[PDB]
């Protein structure tokens, strides 16, 4: 009854579970342990939703729960180039748990078919297809199902656009007895593979939508949710570790935190005597009362961090008590912390949808609706400029001769003063009218003083003016402003038209998932080696799963 | 002695070393913020 019933469940724990462990081959960042995947279980068995009474739909229930979890509790401690590599992998676990022929030959070809030997001397049409498109057309030829694909490509001579070009990852030419979906997508993925490596990422993604379903990843995309997993999820003996790339932190989500819960924390910055002093004190007093406890820049010292994680381990803390370690990524944090800990990576938001939904989540309502009814649209015009100008430091040099850093910080202090000349215009006046708003100090002062400050170069200088003025116009608020281009044919993302931060927070969720560099004004072929080249990374990490699995 | 688009000459792609700037004619279509925003400049090594 046993082995019939819940045998998959378990060969699925034995294959993700594994999968945590041997993930650690890629940024040694995360090292998870056993304590950490029964806590997914005791999550996952006790906290159902939909809680049927129907065994047969409850155990796909339990293991569709499972997947789900496992992806987002791993993936809050994970780099965002690491989250589709980690999706595809429970994506193959999921895919060898189910009546679905295993195409191992197909998943070997594409892994390690850029690794295996090719034929010499083999030079295929060049009437659509360069040099290295028939090079991978040849490797790709071995497959049985794939034999007669230099037939087919000039058999399709017509097909100059959904396989070279354009964005081929939606509709995809030419077939591999009626194939599954699955299937389908696998031979699809391997055509992108060999004709575009530049959507190699997007097909994946749509692979993991196929299979695991579409809405897999969407919660990557929405901003952290600290409060219920710091109150709900987290063992009060358990570290909430806490790290961050350069240029970006955490504190100020720690301090915000601390006020909406009302739970005041002692915030010690590691790295002198009496800072250590202080730290050991404040945790045996939150040991014993309760309240919470953060440590600032701990990266600074990992030999006080061997007996950290050792004092934590050996003792019994109150309920209501969390410990906060904020950190740089660095190799130098003990694997011993990282394993007892909970990892949250913070890092730069990916894509100007999920920006301006992080600014905006950061941001309190009251602030944004208080009085005159401009604000609002002033705020909305700030984050859209402050999401266009940090999106364009990921294609650097193109976007930004140097990498700046543009946190949060400019940021606040761009709304302080936007806040402050807004309550110096009016004097307590519910509408201003919008030839009044004092363009031309928001514009100067944001261009010499708040982000302008860190710029070197007067050509950044002259990109970030042509930004402000073109952005901090808008012909005086009117209607159907174009924000940008999105395409050249016939795409402008204008203006909304609504007056509430509410309608802007709806329209900034109802953008379009699909995102270019003609967003940002950069040329839409600038993300291209880019992409490729994280594609193959994907491609290296997942070689790198699998091989545990005289001079 | 004695619109315009005004193209930074760097020496590599890193775009790390400005060297000289160079004045060109703009086409009758394409606009100067265009330029700016798309990032054209010359490279001196490549």
């Amino acid at each position: 009854t046993v082995s019939q019933q819940y045998l998959p469940l378990s060969t699925a724990c034995s294959s993700i579970y594994f999968t945590m462990e041997s993930l650690k081959q890629i940024h040694f960042l995360y090292q998870y342990s056993l304590q950490f995947f029964l806590d997914i279980y005791h999550n996952v068995l006790y906290e159902n939703p939909n809680l049927v009474t129907d065994h047969t739909q409850r155990l796909s229930i339990i293991t569709k729960d499972l997947f789900q979890v496992a992806f987002n509790r791993v993936a809050r401690g994970m780099l965002h180039q690491d989250h589709i590599t980690f999706a595809m992998l429970l994506a193959r676990i999921k895919l060898k748990g189910t009546g679905e022929p295993t195409y191992d030959a197909e998943f070997q070809h594409f892994l390690r078919g850029n690794e295996i030997v090719l034929s010499a001397g083999s030079t295929p049409r060049i009437q659509g297809l360069t040099v290295e498109q028939a090079e991978a057309v040849v490797r790709l030829s071995c497959l049985p199902a794939f034999k007669d694909l230099i037939a087919k490509v000039q058999a399709d001579e017509q097909f100059g656009i959904w396989l070279d070009s354009s964005s081929p990852e939606q509709t995809v030419p030419y077939l591999w007895t009626p194939a599954t979906p699955i299937g389908q997508a696998i031979h699809r993925l391997l055509l992108i593979q060999a004709f575009r490596p530049d959507r190699l990422l997007a097909m994946a993604h749509m692979f993991v939508s196929t299979n695991l379903g579409e809405s897999f990843m969407s919660i990557m995309e929405q901003p952290l949710d600290l409060t219920h997993i710091v109150g709900t999820e987290v063992k009060p003996n358990t570290p909430v570790l806490m790290c961050s790339v350069p240029g970006y932190d955490a504190s100020g989500h720690v301090e915000d935190l601390a006020a909406e819960q009302n739970t005041q924390i002692t915030s010690i910055a590691i790295g002198s005597a009496e800072g250590f002093n202080q730290a050991d004190k404040a945790i045996n007093t939150a040991v014993k009362s309760g309240r919470w406890v953060m440590l600032k820049n701990v990266h600074l010292a990992p030999g006080w961090l061997m007996q950290l994680e050792k004092k934590l381990h050996s003792l019994q803390p109150h309920a209501c008590f969390r410990l906060f370690l904020t950190m740089e990524i660095n190799p130098k944090v003990p694997v011993n912390l990282l394993r007892a800990g909970r990892i949250f990576v913070f890092e730069p938001p990916p894509g100007v949808k999920a920006n301006m939904l992080r600014t905006f989540s950061s941001i309190p309502v009251s602030r944004i609706c208080k009085s005159p009814n401009e604000r609002a649209r002033l705020y909305f015009l700030l984050a859209w400029f402050h999401a266009i100008i940090q999106e364009r430091l990921r294609y650097a040099p193109l976007g930004w001769s140097k990498k700046y850093e543009f946190g949060e910080s400019d940021l606040r202090s761009a709304c302080d003063t936007v806040d402050t000349w807004l309550d110096d215009t009016a004097k307590g006046r519910q509408n201003i009218s919008p030839d009044k708003i004092p363009w031309s100090a928001l514009k100067t002062l944001m261009a010499q003083s708040i982000y302008g400050g860190r710029v070197d170069n007067e050509f950044d200088q002259r990109l970030l003016n042509t930004f402000l003025e073109r952005l901090f116009t808008t012909r005086s608020f009117d209607s159907e402003f174009k924000l940008a281009c999105k395409v050249d044919g016939h795409k402008d993302i204008q203006m909304p038209d609504g007056i509430r931060r509410e309608e802007f927070v709806q329209w900034v969720e109802l953008l379009p998932d699909t995102q270019t560099p003609s967003w940002l004004g950069l040329p839409n072929n600038a993300e291209r080696v880019l992409l490729t080249t994280q594609g193959v990374d994907m491609i290296s990490k997942m070689l790198k799963m699998q091989m545990l699995e005289t001079l | 002695k004695q619109s315009v688009v005004t193209l930074p000459v760097y020496l590599n792609f890193t775009r790390a070393d400005l060297i000289f700037t160079v004045d060109f004619e703009i086409a009758t279509k394409e606009d100067p913020r265009s330029f700016y925003e798309r990032g054209v400049a010359v490279l001196c090594t490549e």
